[PDB]
């Protein structure tokens, strides 16, 4: 009966991680920043109104010009929308209309979708012909692709329903590395901004910390109590956000290794579909199954505002790179540019 | 004296139609979850009922209070023909939302595969193309301080034929081809039990087919049959049919009346509409 | 991706002709399609634009009623239909896609052209400076005039380099002032503000010899500029 | 606005109207989420009716259906379920020929999977298609086998009509919310050559009770 | 089984020999970050309409 002494030492190594994580909860993040200055409360409205999808919008990102975003509906289009003028840029018909996540390229060449297919499509944007095609179809994963990320042209991650995410080498379509270590499917994933490292939510309650190039589950961060659905970084990329079914968003600190708020309201009960932070990061923008985005104090865990205006479940939502607007995806096939 | 009071019934009545019509209108408009044939036919029988209550209702409502016309004989016709035009339209949005609803109840395929907001539109434009044939013809000349309309026997026959006696057969037909479909959809120790509780479902789903049907039905006759049918008899009574004027006069609004509770019954009743109202 | 031009020749003045262009290797419906012509010693001159799905078609007023272009689309073919041909029409007529996106690249590709022998308020691009004299390997600058504020009040400048390589169809080099185009080597580079312009070539060489052309694309009389020769 | 500016207007109404056709063809089409256990008799079923998820296209007497096939995702189905939401009915495929297996009771399993997706809350009024396969292979095995061994409290004949009967109900009795939803229950083994036809009914029927629920009808 | 006991407990092991800092010292780092770009915040500090590229 080996697997009991296993047991033993992996229950006492989890007993080891909560006591080193206790240690250094000197003060919570919440006592620090009693002094600093609240934002009362930040009034967004909605600028832009992105109509065009027909059917629930699940994911959309944003391009790093600040300008172009892609958005992914169950409608079967990957639709680019110019944001400042609501002009469609593409409108790229999907393969599998089963599409729950969609990525968009840092250089701007190339967007990636995918979701109850099992394929990572990668669509090149700019061709000599005036098309946009499947550059490349990324299979390998056994569970839906639920979330997406270009590290750059040729290197992209991607999450799954089956437990696992995938660091993909595009040009030849193979994974290059698998990151195992997740029990449940894995809804979201959140690239550090130097990209050599990323974080993961899944459906076992816990985020991970991934290093890309060595492929290794570098922390596990355990403080929610239902599915991750979403996951963001902090802008200097030592803290993440997760947005899990309990109603609760929480930040994590990658150094700490430890949970600093939780942001949840009593008057919040549905699930988080998306995280996102502002570009000084002390606003964390959350959307819900209340059909709204709330915007909460990082620093504080305070709920700084309201993005109210979506007519069902609010999928998605990203802050541009300039942090100028949020978007905001919702079922109801409508993305709002608010500011 | 009475002069007030029966210019503030009125004005209640046009009110709270307008408002009523103007609010399915804006519930169609504002609320994305509204936007479909059926709905589009149901808010263009709201429009319909709008232009009665704003481009007719005052008008009638002033010649019954001031009990004479004191404005013109031409600006009369007009709002005569205005009156039919409107009128007669809201009649035929009403067959023609009876109309989509035998098509869909029927024919699921074509509901599927064929229909479309266009086949709303063309409705809707039938309805108006009907109401124009039936209001224009007493301007072209089938023809004292006083406005009616042209009581010529041709046109009598014409007019309230057209406008509410072949939409009467129209939608009794349509309404009954429903009803025995609705019938067979719903007629088509624990197993008793479950079987007892299938049984008291359907027998309630059976009332809920008379009710709803009784409430359309009964609102539409009740409010134009009287209007119709004196409008039909009284100018083939040389001298022996006179017309009281309470009674004639009730006759007359309660076709207006219909106007008011087309809303009710079309949207206000709805589960969509009155979702979409307490979301506003 | 390739056009291919077809129609032309010698034609009395006062004829008719069509001309033709067969697209392919490209998705030619997406594109708005263009006729510039070029005399036979003389710079080039837009024709006639024709949008994508044809809901858009401009004509130069020399020949505005007096031309017609049209599209088929589900056979890729552009047409242009050329009525009472003048002897100002002696031109060889160029086909050019051009696509309208945010950030796309208009202008891009040119057809081979055909000649077409006929029997015998538009902002003004200016270059003065024509026919230089280079050596390869260095550096030169074309300059560009413009007799309207080419920077629209959205931040685009509007205006575009062409390359017309002796014997070869024009090469779009710069499509929104300092926007490379794709195959460009990254040593041409776009220059200016408002009226005035510079394409600079970092190094250049023997494939850089020809008539360098500018354009302004602000508004839909598209004119060129008198281009620029380079010449060893 | 510019001339490319306008440009790109025209090409984004371009987008619009190809989207408002693709719409329109898209709304014609009868969205069926087909689920069951794999080794169930869904495969025959796609069969009659002709990784990731499969989807099925077939038209039957004009209607043009969208069959969506679920069992390749071995994923936690809450994660995914309601992107089905607005299908017009779910086809459920149940083996008869399996109350006496195991993966548990692989009968046991059918019917709590049954339970779960017709009670789910994204599909309080979508109609089940119950399709109860192996019913050839579930009379050579009621000969023999006796159905107490899914079902101890059945008490009643080992013969397929009474045993096929049990069971039906016993899969229709998981339907809570019977009131905004309907099982339409068909017995095929592998060469009914009407399942098709079944679903037809069962989906013109869904579509007819629908009309008249908005209606007030039903 | 072994093996996935093995593997989980490797992992456990690697993830507990890690050098964290103290919450005290992740949260100054956090908030001063938030200072320290809170003016280059466009959402936390609304540009007016003429430098906001959506009105
Ligand atoms: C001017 C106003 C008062 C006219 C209003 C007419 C209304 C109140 C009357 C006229 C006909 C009546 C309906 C006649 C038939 C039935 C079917 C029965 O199973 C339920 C009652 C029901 C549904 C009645 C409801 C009330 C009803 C619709
Ligand atoms: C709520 C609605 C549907 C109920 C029905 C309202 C209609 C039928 C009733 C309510 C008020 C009534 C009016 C009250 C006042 C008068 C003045 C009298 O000299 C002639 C009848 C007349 C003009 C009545 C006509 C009919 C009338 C408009
Ligand atoms: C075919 C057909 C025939 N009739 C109808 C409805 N007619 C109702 C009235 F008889 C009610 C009583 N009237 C008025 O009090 C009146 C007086 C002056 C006016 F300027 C106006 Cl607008 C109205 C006349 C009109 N619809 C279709």
């Amino acid at each position: 009966s080996e697997l009991d002494q296993l047991r033993q030492e992996a229950e006492q190594l989890k007993n080891q991680i909560r006591d080193a994580r206790k240690a250094c909860a000197d003060a919570t993040l919440s006592q620090i920043t009693n002094n600093i200055d609240p934002v009362g409360r930040i009034q967004m409205r909605t600028r832009r109104t992105l109509r065009g999808h027909l059917a629930k919008i699940y994911a959309m990102h944003w391009g790093t010009d600040s300008r172009l975003l892609v958005s992914a509906s169950q409608d079967g289009k990957l639709i680019i929308w110019d944001s400042y003028t609501t002009n469609k840029v593409h409108a790229i018909p999907l393969r599998s209309s089963w599409v729950m996540t969609c990525a968009y390229a840092p250089s701007g060449n190339y967007v990636a979708c995918g979701g109850l297919d099992n394929i990572c499509s990668i669509y090149n944007l700019k061709t000599r012909e005036g098309n946009v095609r499947v550059s490349r179809e990324l299979a390998g994963h056994t569970g839906y692709l639920s979330c997406c990320r270009f590290l750059d042209d040729n290197q992209i991650v991607t999450s799954s329903g089956d437990t696992t995410c995938a660091l993909w080498d595009i040009e030849t379509g193979q994974q290059t590395t698998t990151f195992t270590g997740h029990t449940g499917d894995v809804m979201s994933l959140s690239l550090a901004p130097d990209t050599r490292l990323f974080v993961s939510g899944a459906c076992d309650a816990s985020a991970k910390l991934w290093d890309v190039r060595e492929g290794m589950c570098r922390q596990t961060f355990t403080g929610h109590e239902s599915d991750i659905n979403a996951i963001c970084f902090f802008p200097n990329g030592n803290a993440f956000a997760t947005g899990s079914d309990d109603a609760t968003c929480r930040l994590f600190d990658l150094r700490a290794d430890q949970e600093l708020m939780t942001y949840s309201h009593d008057n919040i009960i549905c699930g988080i579909t998306s995280v996102s932070f502002s570009k000084s990061g002390r606003l964390l923008l959350a959307g819900y199954d209340d059909f709204n985005c709330n915007v909460w104090d990082a620093l504080k865990a305070d709920r700084a505002g309201v993005l109210a205006g979506h007519d069902n479940r609010v999928s998605c939502l990203g802050v541009t790179d300039d942090g100028m607007a949020v978007a905001t995806g919702s079922w109801d096939s409508f993305l709002k540019i608010w500011n | 004296s009475y002069q007030v009071i029966t210019s503030l019934l009125l004005g209640t009545l046009i009110f709270c139609a307008v408002l009523g019509n103007a609010c399915v209108v804006a519930a169609i408009a504002l609320e994305r979850s509204l936007q479909n044939v059926a709905n589009y036919l149901i808010g263009s029988l709201a429009v319909t009922d709008l232009m009665v209550s704003v481009l007719v209702l005052p008008m009638a409502a002033l010649y019954q209070v001031l009990n004479k016309w004191t404005l013109g004989q031409v600006t009369c016709d007009l709002f005569i023909a205005l009156d039919v035009l409107c009128c007669t339209s809201s009649i035929w949005h009403l067959c023609a939302i009876a109309l989509d609803r035998y098509w869909a109840i029927t024919d699921p395929i074509d509901y599927v595969n064929k229909r479309t907001p266009r086949r709303a539109a063309a409705l809707i434009s039938l309805t108006w193309l009907i109401g124009f044939l039936i209001s224009i013809p007493p301007m072209l000349g089938w023809r004292p301080d006083a406005c009616t309309i042209s009581k010529d026997h041709g046109y009598t026959i014409y007019s309230t034929f057209g406008a509410f006696y072949i939409p009467l057969l129209l939608m009794l037909v349509l309404y009954g081809r429903i009803f025995r479909a609705a019938r067979f959809r719903i007629r088509k120790r624990k197993n008793e039990r479950n079987a007892e509780a299938k049984r008291k479902m359907a027998l309630a789903r059976e009332r809920k087919t008379v009710k709803t049907l009784g409430i359309i039905m009964g609102t539409f006759i009740l409010c134009w049959l009287p209007f119709f049918i004196v409008a039909l008899v009284l100018p083939f009574c040389e001298s022996s049919c006179h017309m009281p004027t309470l009674l004639g006069a009730i006759i007359n609004w309660l076709g207006y009346s219909n106007s008011l509770l087309n809303p009710v019954i079309y949207a206000y009743f709805n589960k969509d509409f009155q979702n979409a109202f307490k979301k506003i | 991706v390739q056009l291919v031009e077809s129609g032309g020749g010698l034609v009395q003045p006062g004829g008719s002709r069509k001309l033709s262009c067969s697209a392919s290797g490209f998705a030619f419906s997406s594109f708005g399609m263009h006729w510039v012509r070029q005399a036979p010693e003389k710079g080039l001159e837009w024709v006639a634009y024709i949008s994508s799905g044809s809901g858009t078609i401009y004509y130069a007023d020399t020949v505005k009623g007096r031309f017609t272009i049209s599209r088929d689309d589900p056979k890729n073919t552009l047409f242009l239909q050329m009525t009472s041909l003048r002897s100002e029409d002696t031109a060889m007529y160029y086909c050019v896609r051009s696509i309208y996106y945010y950030g796309s690249s208009p202008f891009d590709f040119w057809g081979q052209g055909t000649t077409l022998t006929v029997s015998s308020s538009d902002i003004v691009m200016t270059q003065a400076t024509s026919s230089v004299p280079v050596t390869p390997g260095e550096s030169v600058s074309i300059s560009c005039r413009s007799s309207k504020s080419l920077l629209h009040s959205n931040g685009n400048t509007y205006l575009y380099w062409f390359l017309q390589r002796p014997g070869q169809s024009p090469q779009l080099l710069i499509y929104r002032m300092s926007n490379l185009a794709s195959g460009v080597p990254d040593r041409f580079s776009g220059s200016g503000s408002g009226t005035a312009f510079t394409l600079t070539i970092s190094r250049l060489e023997a494939e850089d010899v020809g008539v360098y052309y500018c354009m302004q694309h602000l508004e839909y009389p598209l004119t060129f500029g008198a281009g620029t020769k380079l010449e060893l | 606005l510019s001339a490319e500016d306008k440009a790109a207007v025209e090409r984004s109404k371009m987008i619009d109207r190809n989207l408002r056709e693709d719409g329109e063809k898209a709304a014609k089409e009868v969205k069926l989420l087909l689920l069951g256990a794999g080794e169930s008799g869904k495969n025959t079923i796609v069969k009659q009716m002709k990784t990731g998820i499969v989807e099925t296209h077939f038209t039957f007497k004009d209607l043009y259906f969208k069959m969506f096939d679920v069992g390749a995702q071995r994923s936690e189905r809450k994660k995914w379920i309601h992107c089905f939401e607005g299908v017009t009915a779910i086809i459920f495929c149940v083996a008869l020929s399996d109350y006496d297996l195991v993966l548990m009771n692989r009968m046991h399993a059918s019917m709590k999977l049954f339970d779960s997706i017709c009670n789910n809350k994204w599909f309080t009024e979508t109609s089940i298609i119950l399709f109860l396969n192996k019913k050839d292979l579930f009379e050579e095995k009621i000969k023999r086998s006796p159905l107490t061994i899914c079902y101890p409290e059945y008490t009643g004949s080992n013969t397929y009509e009474e045993a096929a009967a049990y069971i039906q109900c016993q899969f229709e009795d998981l339907n809570r919310r019977k009131d905004t939803k309907e099982i339409y229950t068909h017995f095929t083994c592998s060469t009914d050559t009407k399942n098709v036809q079944f679903v037809f009914d069962a989906v013109t029927d869904v579509i007819i009770k629908n009309n008249l629920k908005e209606c007030g009808l039903y | 089984s072994i093996a996935q006991a093995r593997k989980l407990v490797e992992q456990l092991k690697m993830e507990a020999n890690i050098d964290r800092i103290k919450v005290s010292k992740a949260a100054a780092d956090l908030m001063a970050y938030c200072e320290a770009h809170a003016k280059e915040d466009p959402l936390l500090t609304p540009v007016p309409a003429s430098e906001n590229p959506f009105r």
